[PDB]
């Protein structure tokens, strides 16, 4: 029968992936990208899922639902949801002691559980996978951070029921990008490996003992709050007082005009991974004025110069609550999409004193990579 | 030397991928603590359906996802990796 995917269910973004015929493919979305954002938008018609919910944020900013996984599993009076709810722009209510999120679908007002917005999600890469195999799909691995416990594991199991799927396990974000790797494969001695993972809200740091194809989380470091959104900030503000200078108008006080700017700076930051200057072109972004700029490579790392370098203290602290030395761990992986920009490699590398990074599988897409070789296994389709 | 892998090795190479033959014997491989598995014997194995019933029943027992972080992970996934087999070349008989 059918194949088994892995799906990342990723806080800001989510990917899948089937391993077929010998290899594993990332599957492109009906809108060519490998990745989808894990946001969704309720209007008066319809339910947007991904790319069509992110891009219609700026119009419909209190009905369009993202950072679900930053609720999954928890109880509405848990000091972290309480602090997150500052940032969004959604609505955030107790039923019972459980979290939900409150919107406006099709004039009524209507509210989801976590796992209920995360079905949704999941729901969509069902989707992919299905257009692409042109076949249903409902066997899944679906992967979460080491430092989830039961409760989040559950929830984010329960969001696949919900989806109709059959998870066939939960599995940690960095064990499936080791596996990504076929560093499980390795026989001998044990190996210690590195998670370097910067996505889009969260920054990881997971050192693995592998031995025998048998993995232990040894430590775990990072920051919850810190991934590319940050740095998409940091050109933001730069331009808000480019405005201001250039027009002698300010925007910080237009949502609209804001959001519509972390896009364009966005799409610029990526630009900056592989050439070292952008172009900002957007109509009309206030009051009527066409906002067109440049930035280069330089400054758009000196804007981020101490956010890029503090990401080495949780290598450094994981690696003493490892108990391990630099020079003992044998694979560094680079895994989370802000992994692309140069200036961290560069700062990771130089850590490790010019130690090669594995970074040939695309970072944003490793752990859907190894989640689909783990599905593949457990479903008797590997080896 | 493994002595716990060394009788699972053993046990793999005996039966030839028979899948009755590894089913009705699975008992005397799983590791000391299992207390879910109770012994199939061949009278229970005969026809096509109850070898389908038998062997959905022992793959739940040493799937690798509830094997995790147990000290007998290994070796489950070696018997869960035979029964896959055995159970693949059961389905092209025929
Ligand atoms: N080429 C690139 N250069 C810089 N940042 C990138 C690039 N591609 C993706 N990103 C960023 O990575 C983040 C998403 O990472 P990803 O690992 O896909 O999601 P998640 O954090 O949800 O796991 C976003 O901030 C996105 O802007
Ligand atoms: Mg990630
Ligand atoms: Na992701
Ligand atoms: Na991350």
């Amino acid at each position: 029968k059918g194949p088994a995917v892995g799906i990342d269910l990723g806080t800001t973004y989510s990917c899948v992936g089937v391993f077929q015929h010998g290899k594993v493919e990332i599957i492109a979305n009906d809108q060519g990208n490998r990745t989808t954002p894990s946001y969704v938008a309720f209007t008066d018609t319809e339910r947007l899922i991904g790319d069509a919910a992110k891009n219609q944020v700026a119009m419909n900013p209190t009905n369009t639902v993202f950072d679900a996984k930053r609720l999954i599993g928890r109880r509405f009076d848990d000091a972290v949801v309480q602090s997150d709810m500052k940032h969004w722009p959604f609505m955030v209510v107790n039923d019972a002691g459980r979290p939900k999120v409150q919107v406006e679908y099709k004039g009524e007002t209507k509210s989801f559980y976590p796992e209920e917005v995360s079905s949704m999600v999941l729901t969509k890469m069902k989707e992919i996978a299905e257009a692409y195999l042109g076949k249903t799909v409902t066997n899944a691995v679906v992967t979460v951070p080491a430092y989830f416990n039961d409760s989040q594991r559950q929830a984010t199991k329960d969001a696949g029921t919900i989806a109709g799927l059959n998870v066939l396990c939960i599995i940690n974000e960095p064990t499936a990008a080791a596996i990504a790797y076929g560093l499980d494969k390795k026989v001998g001695a044990e190996r210690n490996v590195l998670i370097f993972d910067l996505g889009g809200g969260t920054f990881d740091v997971s050192i693995l003992t592998i031995e025998d194809g048998i993995f232990e989380v040894k430590s775990t470091a990072g920051d919850t709050h810190l991934g590319g959104e940050d740095f998409d900030n940091r050109m933001v503000n730069h331009f808000i007082a480019e405005f201001k200078r250039k027009h002698k108008k300010d925007i910080s006080e237009n949502k609209r005009a804001v959001r519509r700017l972390r896009t364009a700076c966005e799409r610029a930051k990526r630009t900056l991974s592989s050439s070292t200057q952008a172009s900002i072109e957007i109509d009309s972004l206030y009051e009527g004025i066409d906002f067109y700029t440049s930035i280069t490579r330089a400054r758009f790392e000196e804007l981020n110069a101490d956010l890029f370098r503090g990401t080495l203290d949780p290598v450094e602290k994981a690696l003493r609550d490892a108990k391990l030395d630099k020079s003992q761990i044998h694979d560094i992986v680079l895994v989370g999409g802000s992994t692309r920009i140069p200036k961290i490699q560069k700062l990771l590398q130089d850590f490790f004193n010019g130690k090669e990074l594995n970074k040939s599988i695309n970072p944003d897409e490793a752990v859907a990579y190894g989640a689909a070789v783990q599905a593949a296994i457990l479903s008797g389709d590997k080896s | 030397m493994d002595p716990e892998k060394l009788k699972i090795l053993e046990w793999i190479e005996g039966k030839e991928r028979n899948i009755r033959a590894l089913l009705s014997t699975m008992h005397t491989v799983l590791w000391a603590g299992e207390t879910k598995w109770k012994p199939v014997g061949m009278a229970d194995l005969v026809t096509p359906e109850q070898v389908k019933k038998v062997y959905r029943k022992a793959v739940l027992v040493v799937h690798p996802c509830k094997a995790t972080g147990q000290p007998y992970e290994q070796y489950a996934k070696m018997i869960f990796m035979e029964l896959n087999d055995a159970w693949s070349e059961f389905e092209n008989q025929g």
